[PDB]
């Protein structure tokens, strides 16, 4: 497929596209990325003690 | 009478097992610096690159990788055992160069007849101000 | 041998600090090969749109991310104790107890709590939606 | 390559040629001094500016003067 | 006699007329001032002896009559411990009740309300509470009365003034010749013997008749004032054998070689004194019996003037190589005509010492109620470790001495000396790898463990709950050194120590020592002091092996030992010299010695100190080391803020002493970035800006100001930055533990 | 009560805290018997220090907020309300003493210079010298003002300079 | 340094309601140090634990962060 340097450039750059453009929606996997879940339990309380 | 001795590699190196402070690869692409002298009798000197080789009677070969590496050689030659070594410089195209008395005296003695490169007919109190040397192409020192 | 484009004397250095001072005297413009003063003061006066541009820039990135990822229409109606919030979390290296103990006042996912302050000076100078914050994002985006 | 220019306040003492460690100082006639004589550096291609010439100039204000300039694989000090 | 005395009479005449002359030792310095660093180069050349003369002679003579002056100091000090622990001290109120009277031998003066520095240490006393442990010796030395401290410190002194006649007198009046000094065969066979053999052979027998009868009347209960004064025990042999019934038979069962009659009060029990906390004083008397016949066998090893006994040119000369060219060959004639090859060698090992000491003595308690003194113990460690630690430095600094000054090129071909500096290149990139190894492998699982805890992921850490990496090799030696008297060691009552494994000792309702358990905390913080000695080798060690040449300086010998540098050429060479390696090593030292001190400040504190009830004995810090040191923060938290309340809020108490010097260390730590920072040529010109106006007001003085000197400006910076070091986790450690424990 | 403040006599803080100290120095006191010399210590610390709050508030020192002694460092403040003894007066106390050691100082590396070499009488303090001006120093601002009259005080633009 | 030390405990004994906590405290260097470094890095360092976190997590991780770039600076 690729033997000189401007298309190994292209096919780095190109595989770099094929994995970040599907690490966001498919590539998140459940198990790695807790921030790609859903709302859990609580959290959303004031900065504690006073104000 | 003196102009300009060359080399012969044939001449002995002196006795030493060889040191990991050495040559380097910039001895095979830029430069390396072989020093000669004419020991009179066997003894024993100090590597500047670490560790004692002995000298043998007759020439004597040895090859460095900076100019400090040989003109601090020579200088625990010249001053402790009274020799009178030179050395060279040797680019990987097998040119050579003569270096240190490069008009034959050493240059701590007057030859009178080598030129006087690099001097000011003025005092270094009598510089001019940065501000007239600005904008000389290049950043400037103003003693020029 | 060509990065310091700037500083001929740096491009003829074979060492490493070739790289440190081609960066750190970039913008020592006075000081750079063939500068003139007519050359001089028209960097300069690039350079400050330069300044100027990221200033924009980066005043647009704070007026997009409050409106987009903030709680601005929120904390309009309750600016005691609702918390300011700077801009969401995206950092795949966390973990569910980090995700959750980052989620405050009361978003979706983890937040920041600007402490920037940027929504004080902006609901007194008459932001009260967020319509009203994308509008001057794309407008400084523009005028960067 | 580093800027070493000397001055008229030298002696003529030597002392720098023999402080020198890469042998840029070298000794010229001249007639404003009692000895005769007078540095020169014909050889700065090869200084480090290692600045032992003016550490052993006797004169006030030193005669010897050596200015930090580019450098080159040889001002650099490499055997490398 | 080739080994015969040999001294010159009368070298030096006695005569104040040398001390009207400062400066008087060196060429430099006899002329007289001009220059404030005239008096900072009378004081650092002062003990340079090498440098004043060339004779090796006189050289030998000003250090033999110096060490006896460093003997009667230490004369002086000890007389001021024994004095001070005669009539300033609790010592007779100490001994009835060694479980709730704490130390206290050092008294104030109640003048600016300095008073409340006399605390409350119990025993119908007030002083500061010490930590030096004297009171431990004395016990163990059966002392039981301050008269006896009070004819120790009055022979204390006698024996300093005789110390301070015997430098007089072996410079002044009848002073050596050169090659006395050289019969290093003589004076290891009577150093070896005469000082270590029959020192241990005195010792014991003060540990036989006096030692072993007081503290078991101790021990079995009986008021200090009721036991029989020990020359009584030596008068009487009826009072010897109710206590050991076997000195009735005398010294009998020694000569008929019937020595298992002796097993009394020789003993090899092992482990801990139950009653005390300490070690056997029987045990420790088999122990400095056997130590003397070891040393005194020894002692006859070297032959000085009759042909038994080994000459040390032929032991170094024979054992050669094929991989080492002439072996060992040289080293011998440099080891005498260079006295700073021999302190390097001695400094090493004195200052390794000094660690096996402080090692050997938390976990082999050796004193009587040592161990329940929870004060005195983290002081006699960390004391320990530290004059140890600057001693290795010190081997460090004179070997690149040696190597400079009397290091001979001519002499040393292709021994092991000149072979290690033929490939220093290769020695000091493979000490760079493994500290570039260490430093990744060992830190980088700290910030591992930071970065998890902190991302909410406590199962990814390098923990014991999450993954787990043990120190196998020592809880190995544990289980094996516990269960060494099975079949190892048949003979042993006990194990060694009680780190081993095993129980605990109660003494007072305090642990004296329980097992230490090592887990995965103590498998990253052992690798943290692995690499922080590997880098302080690496820094010292390429000062010896380029203390003459580089790559970079040819000529580094010929500059001296302490140079600043090269000046800026070849992209600059600041701090290339040898002193200046010493100079960076000793803030690895300081970097390495306070984990040390830190390990085992807070591993005691959690796991081993503390309370006993007999209901679930609980530590100091309730055992929160494995849970809490895999975190920088867990050292932040648990370690340097939780523990650090009882020096920040010691005010209005004895402790608030040590509130004072916390913040006194504090700023003289900070106070050495002023000169570890910045340079003369700086000071210099502020210097003569402050001149001007001393030139104005016509208050010019005749010794010129000068800023300090670019080797002493850092000199001067290291001394702030060790002494404010130091002194700041001196005065945490003892704010703590004087308190908790 | 000059700046929001009272005096020590008269708050009430300040008395809280004497007797804060004395509560302090009694349960100390309280672990030994009535002869022994650590309870005759701790009752003479009492005596120094109730005596210390008597005098805080005879001089009329004034309390605050945290019933501590506060200071008046202002003259016309401090002149007109009596309390020049607070800073007025040892400003002056010092400034004799440090200007004193000054011009003993001065008047020794001036009679030094004339000499043979100065830099040896730095070492090698000259003592007959150097305590003969130590004594006849005590008149010293009425000579320094003298000296001040002359221009023998200043010494001239013979003074050393770099590029003016 | 000076000038925010002094700004931030002014105002967190005005904001704590014990401005009396200032007066007394800091008029002595150990006031400084016990009572506004010691005492406000309580929850500062406990952002995260074996126990777990919250929300000072991000700021407990960087002022040991400061404190590393500031000793490589030595
Ligand atoms: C405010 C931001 C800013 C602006 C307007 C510029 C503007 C410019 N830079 Mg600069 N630069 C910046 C930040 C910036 N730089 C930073 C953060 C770095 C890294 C230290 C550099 C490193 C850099 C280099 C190395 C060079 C420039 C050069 C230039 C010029 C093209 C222009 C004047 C070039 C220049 O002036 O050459 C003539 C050039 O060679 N810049
Ligand atoms: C057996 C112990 C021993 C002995 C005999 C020597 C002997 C010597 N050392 Mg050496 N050294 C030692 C241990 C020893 N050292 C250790 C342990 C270290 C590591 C820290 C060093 C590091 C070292 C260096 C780096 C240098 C020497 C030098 C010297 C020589 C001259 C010293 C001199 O004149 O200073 C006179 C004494 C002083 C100037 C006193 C120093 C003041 C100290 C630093 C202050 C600390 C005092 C106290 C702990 C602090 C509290 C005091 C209080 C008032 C605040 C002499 C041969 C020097 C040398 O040979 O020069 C070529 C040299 O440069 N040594
Ligand atoms: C362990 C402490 C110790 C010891 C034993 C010595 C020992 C000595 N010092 Mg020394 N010194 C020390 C600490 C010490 N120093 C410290 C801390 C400094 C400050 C850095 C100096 C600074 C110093 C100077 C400046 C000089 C000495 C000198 C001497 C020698 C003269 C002996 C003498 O007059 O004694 C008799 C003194 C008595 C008090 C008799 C005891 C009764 C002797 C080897 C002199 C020397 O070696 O000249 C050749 C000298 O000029 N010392
Ligand atoms: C290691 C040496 C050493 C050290 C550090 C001390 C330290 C101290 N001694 Mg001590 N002492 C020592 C040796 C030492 N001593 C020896 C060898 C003797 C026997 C001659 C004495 C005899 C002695 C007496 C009799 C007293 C002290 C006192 C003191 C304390 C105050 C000293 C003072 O104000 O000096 C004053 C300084 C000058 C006069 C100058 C101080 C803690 C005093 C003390 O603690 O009072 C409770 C006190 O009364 N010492
Ligand atoms: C068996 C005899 C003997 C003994 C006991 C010693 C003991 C000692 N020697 Mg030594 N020495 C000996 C033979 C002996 N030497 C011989 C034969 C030579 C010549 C080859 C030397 C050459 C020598 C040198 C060059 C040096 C020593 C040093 C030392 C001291 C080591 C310091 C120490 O660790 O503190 C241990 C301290 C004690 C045990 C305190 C007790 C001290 C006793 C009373 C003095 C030593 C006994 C004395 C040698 C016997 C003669 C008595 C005298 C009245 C004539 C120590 C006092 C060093 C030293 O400190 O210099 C002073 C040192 O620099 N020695
Ligand atoms: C240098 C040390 C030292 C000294 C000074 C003494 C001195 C003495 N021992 Mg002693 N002893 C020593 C070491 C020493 N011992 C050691 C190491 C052991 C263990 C082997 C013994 C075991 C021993 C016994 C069993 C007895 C003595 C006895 C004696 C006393 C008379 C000796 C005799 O009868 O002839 C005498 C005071 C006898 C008496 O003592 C009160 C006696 O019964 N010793
Ligand atoms: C906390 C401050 C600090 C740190 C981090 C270092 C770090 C280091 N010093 Mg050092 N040093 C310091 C203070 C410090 N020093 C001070 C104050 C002095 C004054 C005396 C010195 C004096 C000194 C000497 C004299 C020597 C060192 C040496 C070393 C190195 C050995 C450790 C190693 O390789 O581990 C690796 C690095 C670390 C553990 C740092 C943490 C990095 C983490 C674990 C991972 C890296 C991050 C990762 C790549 C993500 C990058 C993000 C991306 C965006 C770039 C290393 C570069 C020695 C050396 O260089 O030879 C070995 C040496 O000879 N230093
Ligand atoms: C920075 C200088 C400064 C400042 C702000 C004040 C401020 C004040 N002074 Mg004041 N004062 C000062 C220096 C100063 N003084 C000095 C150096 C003197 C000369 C010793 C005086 C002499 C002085 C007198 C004599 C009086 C004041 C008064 C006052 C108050 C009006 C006010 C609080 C007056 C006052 O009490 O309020 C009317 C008053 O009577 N001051
Ligand atoms: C430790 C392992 C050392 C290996 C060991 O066995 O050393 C022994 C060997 C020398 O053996 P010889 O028997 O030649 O040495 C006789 C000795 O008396 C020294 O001459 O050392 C060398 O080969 C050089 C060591 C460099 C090895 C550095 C590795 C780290
Ligand atoms: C330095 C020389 C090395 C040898 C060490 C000598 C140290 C000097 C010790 C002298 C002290 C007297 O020691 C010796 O006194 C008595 C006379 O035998 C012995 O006492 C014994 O002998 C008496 C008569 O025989 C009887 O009362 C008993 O048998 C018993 O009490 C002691 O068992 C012994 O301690
Ligand atoms: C502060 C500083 C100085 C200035 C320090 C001065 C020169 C010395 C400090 C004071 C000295 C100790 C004189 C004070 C004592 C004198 C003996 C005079 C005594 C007079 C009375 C106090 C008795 C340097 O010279 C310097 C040099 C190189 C790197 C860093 C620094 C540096 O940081």
């Amino acid at each position: 497929i690729i033997s000189r340097r401007e298309s190994l450039r292209a096919l780095v750059a190109l595989s770099g596209i094929a994995a970040i453009v599907t690490y966001g929606l498919k590539g998140a996997k459940d198990a790695d990325l807790p921030i790609t879940k859903g709302p859990q339990t609580t959290g959303e309380n004031g900065k504690g003690g006073s104000v | 009478a003196w102009t300009v001795p060359t080399l012969n590699p044939d001449t002995p190196s002196p006795i030493f097992g060889g040191s990991t402070g050495g040559l380097l690869r910039k001895a095979q692409t830029e430069e390396f610096y072989v020093i000669t002298w004419e020991a009179k009798k066997e003894q024993i000197f100090e590597m500047p690159t670490g560790g004692a080789a002995i000298m043998r009677q007759g020439p004597n070969l040895l090859k460095f990788g900076k100019k400090e590496q040989c003109l601090a050689l020579t200088t625990q030659l010249r001053n402790k055992f009274k020799l009178t070594p030179c050395f060279y410089r040797v680019f990987p195209d097998g040119k050579v160069q003569y270096l240190h008395p490069a008009d034959g005296v050493y240059p701590e003695k007057v030859n009178a007849g080598r030129v006087g490169a690099n001097q000011n007919m003025r005092r270094i109190g009598q510089n001019v101000n940065p501000i007239k040397v600005k904008f000389s192409g290049r950043m400037m020192s103003p003693a020029e | 041998k060509l990065f310091p484009k700037f500083s001929q004397g740096l491009a003829q250095d074979p060492t490493t600090r070739r790289i440190w001072y081609g960066l750190a005297m970039a913008h020592d413009f006075e000081s750079h090969d063939g500068m003139t003063e007519e050359n001089l003061y028209q960097k300069i006066f690039a350079s400050h749109f330069g300044q100027l541009s990221i200033i924009f820039l980066w005043t647009s990135g704070n007026l997009f991310h409050v409106a987009w990822q903030g709680n601005f229409e929120q904390w309009v109606t309750d600016p005691v104790h609702i918390r300011p919030i700077a801009h969401a979390i995206w950092d795949p290296h966390f973990g569910q107890p980090a995700v959750e103990a980052f989620t405050r006042g009361g978003a979706s996912g983890p937040v920041n709590i600007s402490t920037s302050g940027v929504y004080q000076w902006w609901y007194t100078i008459g932001m009260r939606t967020n319509q009203d914050l994308y509008v001057g994002s794309v407008f400084l985006a523009l005028v960067s | 390559a580093h800027i070493v220019k000397i001055y008229d306040t030298c002696i003529g003492c030597t002392q720098c040629v023999r402080a020198c460690p890469l042998d840029v100082l070298e000794m010229v006639p001249w007639d404003g001094c009692k000895a005769s004589q007078m540095a020169s550096a014909p050889r700065t291609e090869d200084c480090v500016g290692c600045k032992r010439c003016e550490t052993a100039c006797p004169t006030d204000f030193l005669s010897v003067r050596v200015y930090l300039g580019s450098e080159s694989t040889r001002s650099m000090g490499l055997s490398y | 006699k080739k080994v015969k005395i040999a001294v010159d009479r009368n070298p030096v005449e006695t005569s104040f007329e040398k001390w009207a002359k400062p400066g008087h030792f060196s060429r430099t310095l006899s002329k007289g001032p001009n220059t404030t660093t005239w008096i900072w180069n009378l004081h650092a050349d002062a003990h340079d002896f090498d440098s004043h003369t060339s004779d090796l002679e006189e050289i030998s003579r000003k250090v033999f009559s110096a060490h006896f002056g460093q003997l009667g100091i230490i004369f002086i000090w000890l007389s001021g411990m024994y004095f001070h622990g005669a009539r300033f001290s609790n010592y007779e109120a100490w001994l009835s009740d060694p479980t709730h009277i704490k130390p206290s031998a050092q008294v104030v003066w109640p003048i600016v309300g300095q008073e409340i520095l006399n605390g409350d240490v119990g025993g119908g006393f007030q002083g500061i509470q010490i930590t030096s442990g004297f009171f431990q010796l004395w016990r163990a030395s059966g002392i039981t009365s301050e008269l006896q401290l009070y004819t120790t410190a009055i022979g204390g002194l006698v024996m300093a003034a005789a110390m301070f006649f015997a430098g007089w007198f072996h410079y002044h009046k009848a002073a050596p010749k050169l090659e006395w000094f050289q019969n290093v065969e003589s004076m290891l066979n009577h150093h070896l013997g005469g000082l270590l053999g029959l020192g241990s052979l005195a010792w014991a027998g003060h540990q036989i008749h006096v030692s072993l009868p007081v503290n078991k009347l101790l021990d079995a209960g009986v008021d200090p004032k009721e036991i029989p004064l020990p020359h009584d025990l030596l008068l009487n042999r009826a009072i010897m054998a109710d206590l050991y019934p076997s000195f009735a038979k005398g010294i009998a069962p020694f000569f008929t070689l019937n020595w298992s009659e002796y097993s009394d009060f020789l003993t090899f029990k092992g482990g801990l004194n139950p009653v005390t906390g300490g070690l056997w004083l029987s045990d420790t008397a088999h122990h400095h019996v056997a130590i003397a016949v070891l040393f005194l066998v020894a002692g006859h090893m070297y032959r000085t003037n009759w042909g038994i006994g080994h000459s040390m040119k032929e032991i170094l000369e024979a054992h050669r190589g094929p991989f080492t060219g002439e072996g060992h060959v040289g080293l011998y004639e440099i080891l005498t005509t260079s006295w700073h090859a021999q302190l390097a060698i001695n400094l090493a090992l004195f200052g390794s010492l000094s660690i096996i000491v402080a090692h050997h003595m938390y976990a082999m308690p050796p004193y009587p109620y040592l161990a329940t003194d929870y004060g005195t113990q983290l002081s006699l460690f960390t004391h320990h470790t530290w004059i140890g630690g600057f001693c290795i430095v010190g081997a460090g600094a004179h070997a690149a001495i040696f190597m400079v000054r009397d290091y001979d090129p001519t002499n040393n071909y292709n021994n092991l000396l000149d072979r290690v500096i033929r490939h220093r290149d290769a020695i000091i990139s493979h000490l760079n790898w493994v500290c570039i190894f260490l430093g990744f492998h060992s830190f980088g699982l700290y910030i591992h463990n930071d970065t998890m805890s902190a991302l909410g992921r406590p199962q990814d850490m390098f923990s014991d709950t999450a993954i787990q990496l043990q120190p196998v090799f020592a809880q190995w030696i544990q289980n094996t050194h516990f269960l060494a008297p099975q079949l190892t060691a048949p003979n042993a009552l006990a194990a060694t120590s009680l780190t081993w494994g095993g129980d605990l000792v109660a003494v007072g309702g305090k642990v004296a020592m329980m097992p230490i358990s090592l887990g995965t905390s103590d498998f990253m913080v052992h690798h943290i002091h692995a690499f922080t000695i590997h880098v302080t080798v690496l820094i010292l060690l390429k000062g010896v092996l380029f203390a003459r040449s580089s790559r970079l300086i040819p000529d580094k010998a010929n500059l001296g030992f302490r140079f600043p540098c090269d000046g800026p050429g070849r992209g600059g060479t600041c701090q290339v010299s040898a002193w200046d390696h010493v100079f960076l090593g000793l803030f690895w030292m300081y970097n390495s010695l306070s984990i040390v001190i830190f390990h085992f400040s807070w591993k005691m504190q959690s796991d081993v100190w503390g309370t006993v009830t007999a209901s679930g004995v609980s530590h100091i810090t309730g055992g929160n080391f494995a849970q809490s040191a895999n975190t920088i923060n867990g050292w932040l938290r648990d370690f340097l803020w939780a523990q650090s309340s009882q020096v920040i809020q010691s005010y209005g108490s004895a402790l608030s002493a040590y509130g004072l010097i916390f913040l006194g260390a504090h700023f003289v730590w900070a106070f050495s970035l002023m000169f570890l920072f910045s340079g003369r040529g700086y000071w210099q010109e502020l210097i003569e800006s402050i001149v001007w106006a001393h030139n104005k007001l016509k208050v010019a003085p005749a010794i010129q100001p000068r800023a300090l000197s670019i080797t002493q400006g850092r000199a001067v910076g290291v001394a702030h930055y060790l002494l404010g070091g130091i002194a700041t986790t001196w005065s945490f450690f003892l704010a703590r533990i004087i308190s908790v424990g | 009560d000059i700046a929001g403040l009272t005096p020590c006599s008269e708050s009430k803080a300040y008395a809280k805290l004497e007797k804060k100290e004395l509560k302090t120095l009694e349960k100390r006191l309280k672990q030994y018997e009535a002869d022994s010399a650590p309870a005759v210590a701790l009752k003479a610390t009492m005596e120094r220090t109730k005596a210390r709050f008597a005098n805080y508030a005879k001089a009329g020192l004034l309390c605050g907020n945290d019933g501590l002694p506060h200071l008046i460092a202002d003259p016309g403040l401090a002149l007109k309300y009596g309390h020049a003894g607070e800073v007025f007066i040892p400003t002056f106390g010092f400034l004799y003493v440090a200007g004193y050691i000054g011009y003993v100082g001065r008047q020794y590396l001036i009679a030094v210079k004339g000499e043979a070499k100065p830099t040896d009488k730095e070492i090698i303090i000259d003592v007959p010298l150097a305590t003969k001006l130590a004594w006849q120093g005590a008149g010293w601002p009425l000579a320094a003002v003298q000296e001040l009259q002359r221009g023998t005080l200043l010494e001239k633009e013979e003074n050393i300079t770099v590029s003016p | 340094g000076w000038v925010t030390f002094y700004w931030h405990w002014k105002h967190l004994t005005l904001w704590q309601g014990n401005v009396a906590q200032f007066d007394e405290s800091s008029t002595y260097l150990m006031g400084w140090l016990r009572d506004y470094l010691w005492l406000n890095s309580s929850q500062l360092i406990n952002g995260y634990n074996p126990f777990g976190m919250n929300s000072l997590s991000v700021w407990a991780w960087t002022f040991l962060f400061g404190h590393l770039i500031y000793a490589t600076g030595f």
